[PDB]
């Protein structure tokens, strides 16, 4: 059942990873905020069992809607609650049910037996309208105090190999209060049933940062300073 | 300039705890009772003095 | 004095007075299970307690005053009396049976076996604690050894941590692999309730009510009916608890459509959205300012 | 009432001597008292009530 091929690669995340801190208006103002951020310039890994540390940063650029779903988890077995998220044509699920995972769990298209071998007990569910609407998706997920955060951004962009060079703030999707434990994520790939086939994204990691932010007119951040890269942006977020 | 930047300083001061429970006397008036809030509300009036 | 020289004093300070109040809260209707959380002839041992989250309900207390004349009501945090008016985004849930002489063991800043071994709360605990008497319930003739309580843990727990764990605490390197006995015991035992012990000894019920402040747009709140809406004059309002007073008139500001406040830059408040009617509205405060009398000599 | 002074200071006795019913310290914690330093002790032993 295992048909996945992985090489890895670096790159630099230059200025992506922005997103709002809370859902307070502001305009016309430069603000200074603490929080788990990921640092300009960063190395990003690129991918064609990872741990979750502290929160992720995920990136994709594939219009095939070959990438679907999530897996998040501390033992990743029926002992344990794992998060596990659905995504398709219609709609999104979200489970916290302990599953008995696969070493190399996929969508077979539908049958999830290959993902899992039965559901368990759990009490949380949630079903929403679908995550997924030349094309970048972005998307943030950190875990904090018994809940779990969601922010995500879709961005046109033109032909590039690597990152673009930019901004572009990332908005609150979801806030689930799941309150277990997160160590290691997984990513689902739903192969048509058994061709092989490869994809790619690019992953980071955030860190506890201070940053200063811009906003315009219209109340959107256009402007971020990270205070900790060089003297010049020391100076600059001394001097707001 | 110095005129600006005092009256900006102080009125950005009022937003301090000071060691207190909530920075604001309206939540503290409605969430607890008189013979305590004396002790939340000191610290503020001292700070602001 | 009572002779005053030419000139202009200033005396005193002036201000306008609202007209009104103003009470707004989100249409919901659905009712709080804290019926079911109580009287569920079912209740968890010390060291497993149960957690249940209640949120997205109206939430009204007179089932609890009408359920039990409680032996024990403390609340921290606020004070029993103004519960009916505040708003909360979740609110946790615990319940348990306890031995009668223990109930003031469990508190912020105190010891006991519960406190280090079974169940302690935060130095910053903003809640309540509920007990009332089950001797007629959870007290057998012959005795009940369902609950049970640890004795022996190596450390102090941590705050909101809860203990499954069964194993036989052994007091030092003597080897017993599983048996009891020699430096090898079982940390847990049965209690022992029968109508006839007094009080003291009988089983109590527990709960424990924990809320959260300021981590997101209020959800379990709101027994009091909504009011009508009026602009350009000076008026009490209260948005799903944000409580404040002034002139409230059109806005033209184009907020996301997740974010709910506004600030400006000395961060004060300067705008809102209504609940019930997605609307903007600024926030303005009302007239004030000094007073000064003009005279000539009193001579 | 007995002074203690001039020897190595071990709390590995106190632990395994028994499972205490009470035990209090208000100077300092209970925690951190394997790394102090002290220049002499006062012990106080007697029976009481419960
Ligand atoms: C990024 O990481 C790789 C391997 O972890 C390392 O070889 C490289 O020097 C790092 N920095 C850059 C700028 O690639
Ligand atoms: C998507 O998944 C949901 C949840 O199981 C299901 O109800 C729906 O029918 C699925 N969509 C399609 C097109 O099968
Ligand atoms: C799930 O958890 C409950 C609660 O402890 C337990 O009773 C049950 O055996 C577990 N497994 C299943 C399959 O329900
Ligand atoms: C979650 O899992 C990690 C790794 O197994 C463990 O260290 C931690 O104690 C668990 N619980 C919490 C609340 O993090
Ligand atoms: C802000 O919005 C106004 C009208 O809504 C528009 O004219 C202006 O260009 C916008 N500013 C931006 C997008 O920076
Ligand atoms: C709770 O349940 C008991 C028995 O299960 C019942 O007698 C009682 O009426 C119920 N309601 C209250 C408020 O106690």
């Amino acid at each position: 059942v295992n048909l996945i091929t992985r090489t890895q690669s670096y790159t630099n995340s230059f200025t992506r990873g922005v997103y709002y801190p809370d859902k307070v208006f502001r305009s016309s103002v430069l603000h200074s905020t603490q929080d788990l951020f990921l640092p300009f310039f960063s190395n990003v890994t690129w991918f064609h069992a990872l741990p979750f540390n502290d929160g992720v940063y995920f990136a994709s650029t594939e219009k095939s809607n070959i990438i679907r779903g999530w897996i998040f988890g501390t033992t990743l077995d029926s002992k344990t609650q794992s998060l596990l998220i659905v995504n398709n044509a219609t709609n999104v699920v979200i489970k916290v049910c302990e599953f008995q995972f696969c070493n190399d769990p996929f969508l077979d298209v539908e049958s999830e037996f290959r993902v899992y071998s039965s559901a368990n007990n759990c009490t949380f569910e949630y079903v929403s309208q679908p995550f997924l609407m030349k094309n970048l998706r972005e998307f943030v997920f950190k875990n904090i105090d018994g809940y779990f955060k969601i922010y995500s951004k879709h961005t046109p962009i033109n032909l590039e190999r690597d990152l673009p060079q930019g901004f572009s703030a990332l908005e609150p999707l979801v806030d689930l209060p799941i309150g277990i434990n997160i160590t290691r994520f997984q990513t689902l790939l739903a192969l048509h049933r058994w061709t092989a086939g490869a994809a790619a994204y690019y992953v980071g990691y955030l860190q506890p940062r201070t940053f200063l932010l811009k906003y315009n007119e219209n109340g959107t951040i256009t402007d971020a300073v990270d205070c900790a890269l060089d003297p010049l942006s020391e100076t600059k977020c001394t001097l707001k | 300039n110095h005129n600006a930047q005092a009256l900006n300083t102080l009125v950005k001061q009022l937003s301090s705890k000071f060691g207190a429970i909530s920075s604001v006397l309206n939540d503290i008036l409605s969430r607890l009772d008189p013979p305590e809030a004396e002790v939340q509300i000191d610290r503020l009036i001292t700070g602001r003095l | 004095s009572f002779t005053v020289e030419k000139g202009i004093y200033q005396t005193s300070n002036f201000r306008v007075q609202p007209t009104e109040s103003i009470v707004r809260f989100p249409n919901i209707t659905n009712l709080c299970p804290f019926h079911e959380v109580f009287n569920a002839t079912t209740f968890a041992s010390v060291y497993a307690w149960n957690r249940k989250r209640i949120s997205n309900c109206v939430a009204d207390y007179s089932v609890i005053y009408n359920f039990a004349p409680f032996f024990a009501f403390k609340c921290y945090g606020v004070s029993p009396t103004k519960l009916n008016d505040l708003c909360f985004t979740n609110v946790y849930a615990d319940s348990f049976v306890i031995r009668g002489n223990e109930v003031s063991q469990i508190a912020p800043g105190q010891t006991g076996n519960i406190a280090d071994y079974n169940y302690k709360l935060p130095d910053d605990f903003t809640g309540c604690v509920i007990a009332w008497n089950s001797n007629k319930l959870d007290s057998k003739p012959s005795g009940n050894y369902n609950y049970l309580y640890r004795l022996f843990r190596k450390s102090k727990l941590k705050p909101f941590e809860r203990d499954i764990s069964t194993e036989i605490y052994q007091a030092g390197n003597k080897p017993c692999n599983g048996v009891a006995g020699p430096n090898c015991y079982s940390p847990l035992q049965s209690y022992g309730f029968r109508p006839t012990y007094g009080v003291g000894h009988q089983p109590y019920r527990v709960v424990v009510l924990s809320f959260e402040l300021l981590h997101a747009p209020a959800t379990v709140c709101g027994p009091k009916k909504s009011t009508n809406l009026v602009k350009n004059k000076c008026v009490n309002f209260n948005f799903n608890g944000l409580t404040g007073t002034g002139v409230l008139t059109e806005s033209n500001k184009k907020f996301l459509p997740f974010q709910q406040f506004g600030r400006d830059i000395a961060d004060t408040t300067d705008a809102v959205r209504d609940p019930q009617t997605l609307e903007i509205l600024d926030i303005t405060p009302c007239s004030f300012g000094g007073v000064s009398v003009i005279t000539p000599g009193t001579n």
